[PDB]
């Protein structure tokens, strides 16, 4: 159902007595705004409201036993919440006061949003696989989906930019509420009487990200200390999400930790199909010691291609399982796994770590 | 010692009634003028006792330009007291520049502290 | 860099090595008067 | 071939012609730096030189030399193209007023203001530039060599034209050269092309040292930058080389250099017991009649500025007492090498020969300088130390993380024991 | 002249009474060995000897007024020394004991060479122009000349590797002594009676770097804090060093600081032709604010092309001047400036800093 | 106090002459055995007075494996002293295990210090 602001509301029952309510801001992710504003906004989103301060809201939520989180994705900014079914009228209201009338106080920008954002960026980039994936996105999609998922000092962000990116975003058309374990009529009533109905019907100056414009064949290299990594990225149209998913499930994927898969036989290797609204990225990554990774990535490439279609067929059911597991409420997916052949000749390549040992794209 | 919130509440309690504002405001202005801090280049907020966690937090959250101006004012006041000389009326802080710049930050810190105390006391 | 404040009036009229010599004279005189007083006490 | 040539007019052409010079350069200099400016017209000497140096060159490299005392344009070319470079600058100089009259200074003023701001951004140049001024506050020598943003913005063609007519005169101008070329051919080329108005040499504006401290405490910088110096011997002073020798006794230091743990100066070993300082540099800056002797230091720790100043100044005390013969022998050798290093490039010697010919009227080749330095005994250094260092007034400058830099009295008191 | 070890010795008079003596190890630079070993070796080279310790040699050198330095170049490892003409028999002997019987003690690797190397790497990479140039080399020359000029933790180096890279290098054929202000006969005698005559005539297991194999069209982006930079790099054959040199002198170059040049009219821009034995790299760089650099690099690109040949002709003398200025003894050059047209269509592009603002190669 | 270089020089002074080595070496071995440090898990080098800039430098210059083994030996000796018990001959440090591992580093540090003192004294 929807309200006059064109906010999409979806609600379905859940296995447990646990209401999982998420607000997905369609294009407030790292793709839309200036590089990193989405991450800083995700930090700010719960740190004050017109209705409630941060301290009061956090204390009341913990008293209520619920959990609130704000995760930034390239497509959308997701505000997750998980609370007992009894506490729905509270949290929905809170989320209203989060989407609108968020204070954006500088004393929080300098204290709780820059330190936290920098700490998260350092922690994530410490893993060479994640750094390689970010670079691979940056080179496969030069703008939009290529924007780094986290804030970086290389692109300074002023608080006014974050505040102006909260406004002209966060429009009724641009958000969707998704609830597991909540009645759609009750959630609709609460949203209607919440702050959401004060949102602009349509953003006056929405970013309106330009077409994806996938660029294939590019390679990059990111020197780094510690563990090394090597990643191969195939851009894919949405209609191909099925094919590659099956291919991933055929060779082995992070979403499906399972030995005996072709890719698992080489240490540190895993594949995953990042799915987005208008484009996707099939990533084959190997991590660990540089000398081991050098041969591991070549073996992983040789495994991704030359996979028999007969063997690919059995992977259809595993691909359906993987899609269902990834179908978590915050990121719903409708992917028709089809098992057709998936080309790999158009790969991008990115190496991280001991660049002296890791191979170049011409070596595959 | 007295919370800045309490003094602001009392000041608004008075100011809301012209019956008492018309009597005290002239007296308050004369008292501040005679207080002698303006002639040293200081604003009211500079006199506030910094050595308090709330006050330290409020100062830390102060904008860069205001913080630097406050540092210069404090240094000038220290130099004047050290040299036993005062700024003339031309260089003195005019009444209209006593902008109470630091009060909002102190009040924000006080509100945070009071919310913490109220929430953890239940 | 910039224009310094004018100290002309504050500047001393006396020689570069002479004023420090006079400062030495009085600091040493203070030290030795204090030594004489301490000796007496 | 240091020989000099005086044209039909009083302009002197000094050329350090020397075979085996990689490249040759010629430059016309007039003795009007920031010394010969005043606050309203500060930076005009740099602006007018930049405009002249901005003129089109027939394949030559015109660059502007700006300094406290002297200022001029220098052209660098291959040895076979030196005569064209000589004729070029004479064309630039003879048409100086005409060029400036029609020249639009807006773009040049932006370049000059950008330079001055860039000088302020670099902590060393700021500290040194402030240091020179603080020592000479109240006199024209305190003015920045490139001027200041607000001062420059008020400059106008009339200011420079007045400046050139005052200073760009035969008696106040010299021509310098260096490289593998015939001296006579260059001199003849200049005479046939250089036409400048006569004028008296402008009296050099006096300046006197005033011990003072200028603190620019800047807590956002990562390191503390400080410089402390005394009234060192300037040019045309018999101790000019002696001052340089004294500086080389303490020499240079850089904590992250492979030579740090093995360098000779005593202060270098002392500071490493706690990693007190990241880098420091002893120097003897010398002007026409006044010089500043001291050190520049960058401290990367907030809590060790006072420790450095104490130890560095304590080391200065050893100039007048317990100075070792090995140190003087080291300093003499180090200065001689440093003196010869400065004169390697033909551009550098052209600047140097112009400086001496203007500010002292005569120049000493490396042969004479080595004969002088070699004769410096330990006693001569000790007498100089007592004269110019022991209990003498210091001038202090500092910009970053200065909070630990103890005030003037503390540092100054360390100058005697 | 040469000794039986095939060591090349060249000596010529100098303007001043200052002997400048440099030992150029032909292929001990960062191109040859494992990435960064050349830099670490440059750190070790003077830090101990069989004949003299570090402390004794440094103290004696300073007492002698000389200066000793060890700079690493992609082609060769250069050991510079500058001393009075009187002290030649000392320093040459020292350099002998430097090339052979260098101690390579671990207590120096951990105390004076790793901290120093890391400090130098951080200081150099702090300048976005140098970081961009290093990346541009890495992408233009995939190996060899592309190796970073300085040691980096991303490629761990063990002391034994440095010791084994000093041996099998530093062969008589592989070094050249060049002296300004020293008589060739006297220098030859001193070298013959020095330790150089104990060097291997030819390295048994010299690295013998592979052909340059320039790769053109590649682009990279290096996020960085502070000042931003944008660089364009054209790989060049040695025979073209003249052409590009003239072009550089035509538009403006770092070696020739001079306003009124076409490139100097845009702030922060400079060009330079890095020259090597078998390949070269013409680099046009712009540095400063990201927003300024974005347009500055495009203007610099438009200036490098469209430069009139008639205007290019006047740049011939400036190019000769630049070559002479760069002809410093440590890196002698024989470059015939020709003034012929120099193509730029094959450019590589690298951006450093605010990657959100800086352009992509497709924007030139 | 005594420089390790001096004691090493004296030991080599003696050892160069069998006339004195054949007499003292047995006595030295017996005296080291009776010293009682081996039974506590300590080698000779572990007993050396660490609190000296030369000694601290030498230890800092020690390889990782030797440094960790030395740390364990010192900890074991402290535990044995605390518990007033000694290792049996089986677990005691055998005479052949007293390898004097730390002497080379101490001698290198001493040579550096002596070179510094000699060079700066001229």
């Amino acid at each position: 159902s929807s309200i006059p602001n064109s906010v999409k509301i979806a609600a379905k029952e859940s296995a447990t007595d646990l209401t999982k309510l998420s607000v997905i801001i369609n294009n407030a992710g790292s793709k839309t705004g200036k590089s990193g504003v989405s991450h800083l906004l995700s930090k700010f989103t719960f740190l004050n409201n017109g209705a409630k301060s941060a301290l009061r809201f956090t204390r009341e939520s913990e008293l209520l036993g619920g959990t609130f989180e704000s995760k930034v994705t390239r497509d959308a900014l997701i505000l997750n919440t998980t609370f007992l079914k009894q506490d729905l009228p509270y949290y929905v209201e809170a989320l209203g006061n989060v989407v609108s009338n968020t204070q954006f106080a500088p004393h929080e920008f300098n204290e709780i949003v820059l330190p936290t954002a920098n700490a998260e960026t350092k922690l994530a980039n410490a893993n060479p696989a994640f750094k390689g994936v970010e670079k691979l996105h940056e080179i496969t999609f030069r703008r939009g989906l290529g924007n780094p998922l986290f804030y970086n000092e290389s692109t300074p962000i002023k608080l006014e930019e974050v505040a102006q990116f909260s406004k002209e975003q966060f429009s009724g058309e641009n958000i969707s509420i998704v609830a597991e374990g909540a009645n759609e009529e009750d959630l609709t009533k609460f949203v209607s009487e919440s702050a959401f109905c004060y949102l602009p019907s349509s953003s006056s100056n929405g970013a309106k990200a330009l077409p994806t414009n996938t660029f294939t064949g590019q390679e990059a290299r990111v020197p780094s200390s510690g563990a090394s990594s090597a990643l191969i990225g195939i851009p894919v149209k949405p209609a191909d999400f099925g094919k590659y998913e099956v291919l991933s499930a055929a060779i082995g994927t992070s979403t499906l930790p399972s030995t005996s898969t072709p890719l698992a036989q080489i240490p540190g290797a895993t594949s995953h199909l990042y799915k987005y609204q208008d484009a996707g990225l099939f990533v084959i990554s190997v991590s660990g010691e540089a000398s081991q990774v050098a041969q591991g990535i070549k073996q992983a490439k040789s495994v991704a291609e030359s996979v028999s279609s007969s063997a690919l067929s059995e992977a259809v059911k595993a691909a359906e399982l993987s899609v269902a597991l990834q179908s978590t409420v915050d990121s719903p997916l409708n992917v028709k796994v089809v098992a057709e052949e998936a080309p790999i000749s158009k790969f991008n390549y990115v190496a991280v770590g001991d660049l002296d040992v890791l191979p170049y794209a011409d070596e595959l | 010692v007295q919370s800045m919130t309490s003094v602001v509440k009392a000041a608004n309690f008075i100011l809301a009634r012209p019956t008492l504002s018309k009597i005290i405001t002239p007296l308050a202005q004369k008292f501040t003028a005679y207080a002698g801090y303006r002639e040293m280049g200081l604003k009211f907020n500079d006199l506030l006792l910094e050595e308090t966690p709330i006050m330290q937090t409020a100062i830390k959250r102060l904008p860069s330009e205001l913080n630097y101006s406050r540092n210069f004012r404090i240094l000038t006041a220290h130099q004047l007291a050290l040299s036993h000389q005062l700024l003339p009326a031309e260089k003195a802080v005019k009444p209209e520049e006593d902008d109470n710049y630091l009060i909002p930050y102190i009040l924000e810190a006080e509100k945070e502290a009071f919310e913490k105390a109220e929430l953890d006391n239940i | 860099n910039y224009q310094q404040p004018d100290y002309s009036s504050y500047l001393n009229n006396k020689s570069g090595q002479g004023s420090r010599n006079f400062t030495y004279f009085m600091v040493g005189s203070m030290g030795l008067l204090s030594a004489a007083g301490a000796k007496s006490t | 071939g240091v020989k000099y040539t005086t044209l039909s007019n009083g302009v002197t052409v000094a050329t350090e012609t020397n075979p085996a010079a990689k490249t040759s350069s010629v430059g016309l200099f007039f003795g009007a730096g920031s010394r010969s400016e005043h606050s309203h017209s500060n930076g005009i000497s740099a602006l007018t030189t930049n405009v002249l140096a901005s003129q089109s060159a027939k394949g030559s490299l015109l660059t502007a030399k700006n300094d406290r005392e002297f200022n001029g344009i220098i052209a660098q070319t291959t040895n076979d193209n030196i005569t064209e470079a000589g004729k070029l600058i004479a064309s630039i100089a003879s048409n100086a007023v005409d060029i400036v009259e029609k020249t639009d200074l807006t773009k040049h003023k932006q370049y000059l203001s950008a330079q001055a701001s860039a000088v302020e951004a670099d902590p060393k140049s700021k500290v040194l530039s402030h240091l020179y001024s603080s020592a000479f506050q109240g006199y024209s020598l305190a003015l920045p060599t490139l001027g200041t943003t607000e001062s420059v913005e008020n400059l106008e063609n009339q200011d420079s034209l007045r400046h050139l007519a005052k200073h760009l005169v035969n008696n106040n101008t010299v021509i310098a050269a260096s490289g593998n070329f015939d001296h006579d051919k260059l001199a003849d080329a200049i005479e046939a092309n250089l036409k400048i108005a006569e004028g008296v040499k402008p009296e050099i504006k006096p300046a006197s040292f005033l011990g003072s401290e200028v603190r620019m405490r800047d807590d956002t910088l990562p390191k503390a930058y400080i410089s402390i110096a005394v009234h060192g011997e300037g040019l045309n002073s018999p101790n000019y080389y002696l001052a340089k020798v004294a500086a080389a006794i303490y020499g240079d230091f850089y904590l992250h250099s492979t030579i740090a743990k093995f360098t000779s100066p005593k202060l270098a070993s002392i500071v490493q017991e706690y990693n007190i300082v990241e880098s420091y540099n002893h120097y003897s800056k010398s002007f026409s009649d006044t010089g500043i002797w001291g050190y520049y230091a960058e401290i990367a720790d907030k809590f060790t500025v006072d420790d450095f100043t104490h130890f560095s100044l304590k080391e200065w005390n050893r100039l007048s007492i317990s100075i070792s013969e090995a140190e003087v022998a080291r300093a003499k050798a180090q200065v001689k090498t440093a003196l010869a290093k400065e004169l390697a490039n033909s551009f550098a010697v052209t600047s140097d020969i112009a400086e001496k010919v203007l500010l002292v009227g005569h120049r000493q080749s490396l042969r004479e300088a080595f004969e002088k330095i070699d004769a410096i005994k330990v006693n001569d250094v000790k007498e100089w130390g007592k004269s110019k260092v022991w209990d003498r007034d210091i001038v202090i400058s500092g910009t970053g993380l200065i909070e630990d830099l103890l005030d003037y009295n503390r540092n100054r008191n360390e100058m005697a024991m």
